[PDB]
């Protein structure tokens, strides 16, 4: 083969992925000051459902 | 960069860490302290404590 | 006496100053 | 007074060290507690070592975390008498 | 809590 | 949905919701109290949580 | 009698050092507050260096600029309740 | 009297680590 | 409570012989 | 107050330490 | 006195403990 | 006095950080 | 005294954090 | 006294002003 | 003495580096 | 000394100059 | 207080400073 | 004392804000 | 004193250690 | 004093950062 | 003192129990 | 004497072996 090929370029070839976001996920709760005290018939009770 | 007051009241002052707080954890530990089948060769069966979970 | 305090009022501005950059 | 204000939702609240000065912490027959198991709320104050419940380990010598309730014995929230009155009045 | 020994590889050899 | 109220002697239901809830909570608070009424020059020196 | 009117209007005052001597400024889980982002109402007086807030950090050391909040907690405007009962009277 | 304190410190230290790995 | 001190000590060296040989 | 002092120099200086090899 | 005893027995026990059974 | 008791738990603690590091 | 070390230590990590990580 | 500790601030915080100029 | 407390915290920064 | 503080602020003044 | 009017004088001398270079 | 390098450091600073900048 | 021996002897272990 | 030494080192310190 | 009543009242338990180790 | 204080707990340790 000629020898001008020496002027010849040759890039390495790439092999990529890409991911992008992801997900804020949330959940949330609702206690109560009423409602959950007709049930609970002990406060520490309630206190303790609480955490 | 800039700095202006970069406390604000809320979300201002939120692009920060903000109070990392209660990560997620394995403290108590499944695969290893559980998912466990790796007991002793024993002698007897001598007790299984019980505990009314109160907290 | 003085210097007590002049130790902690640097030592907290050392320490308010490193949380500016830290890995925590 | 931020203290107290989480002490009236009623989680136990952890008082311990930090850097030997107490900062807060949150805390959710006798079991015993000891590790950092525990939610924590300050940042870069955590002890990273062995904590403990200074209750009855003994009297005065156990490091510190210590649980306060609101109330010893819960039975019923107290957001609820202040509901119980509060029409009546 | 006593565990007992496991010969799991004891192929027993006496002289005599 | 689902809806049609009782008439306004809906407060002779709630009369007695006011009754029967004093008597649940005042109890219960009761015997929430009564376990600390001693407590004995409390930790001299000794191990218990009293 | 500055600050006092400035707190009924709930606006959170913050009163620091400005040349050693205490100048009031305005101030609008804990995420900690440092630096000076606030808004500021004095005119050249300003620290122009590390401030702080002086509760938790430390008991008696940080550089100062102290909130005080008119209430604690903070429910109902008691300008609401001076609504409340002057019709009535 | 300091070392009385740091005393107990380490030994309710050794003991509360002894438990969690102890036939106990 | 210096005597107390000992005693647990005492007790926390007999647990940890009675757990390894060494 | 000195040893509480002390023991937040110390704490500092390991957090500077565990930032930096210099 | 006897307190430096049990302060060199406590180590003692601290260092075995730490070194043969366990890391924690 | 009670700066020594610190120095003694210091180093204490960084025996036992080191007896965390290396196996023995 | 010790606090003397102290403040000469506290100016050595002053001018260390303060000349290596960052300028602020 | 109380002059040489307000001297020591300044001077700390002309130091820490000209490392905030110059780089090192 | 304060020099074995200096050498002290030199062993516990060079411990804290490995 | 206060010479030492009279040097001190001459050099503060000379760094705010630059 | 004397500590007071020393820092404030330093701080006059430190503005005057940076409006001339005289 | 230092009040005396205070009352001459003023006048210094004073002849110099009203020489140089202004007249007011 | 004897405190003083057992920093000693511990800043030896710590030593040994490294 | 010792605190006049360091302040005599933090001058040296400032004069080589100028 | 107290504790030499301690060391008496140890070194009898442990006699107790080799003489319920070893038959006589 | 404390001498034989430690000598009776190294018994203890070593009947608490057997």
């Amino acid at each position: 083969k000629n020898e001008e090929l020496m002027l010849k370029r040759n890039y390495p070839r790439m092999a990529t992925k890409l991911y992008g976001n992801g997900i804020v996920k949330k959940q949330k709760f609702t206690l109560n000051n009423n409602d959950t005290r007709f049930n609970f018939q002990t406060l520490a009770d309630a206190t303790n459902y609480a955490l | 960069m800039y700095e202006g007051n970069n406390m604000r009241s809320m979300m201002g002052t939120s692009y920060e860490d903000s109070r990392l707080n209660k990560r997620t954890e394995l403290n108590e530990n499944m695969s290893i302290d559980t998912n466990k089948s790796e007991d002793s060769y024993g002698v007897q069966i001598h007790s299984l404590s019980k505990q009314s979970f109160t907290g | 006496v003085v210097l007590e305090q002049r130790i902690a009022s640097l030592e907290q501005q050392v320490t308010t100053f490193l949380s500016s950059q830290m890995q925590q | 007074i931020q203290l107290e204000s989480a002490l009236r939702q009623n989680i136990n609240v952890v008082v311990g060290e930090a850097r030997n000065k107490q900062i807060m912490i949150l805390g959710y027959q006798k079991r015993l507690t000891k590790e950092d198991i525990y939610f924590i709320v300050p940042d870069y104050l955590i002890p990273d070592d062995c904590l403990q419940i200074h209750k009855l380990y003994d009297n005065c010598m156990s490091g510190n975390f210590v649980v306060m309730q609101n109330k010893p014995i819960q039975y019923n929230s107290d957001i609820e008498i202040i509901e119980h009155y509060t029409d009546e009045l | 809590a006593a565990a007992a020994a496991a010969a799991a590889a004891a192929a027993a050899a006496a002289a005599a | 949905r689902g809806l049609n109220v009782e008439l306004s002697k809906e407060i002779s239901k709630r009369v007695v919701e006011h009754r029967n809830r004093f008597k649940r909570l005042m109890f219960n608070r009761y015997l929430e109290f009564l376990p600390l009424l001693i407590n004995y020059t409390n930790r001299d020196t000794v191990g218990i949580d009293f």
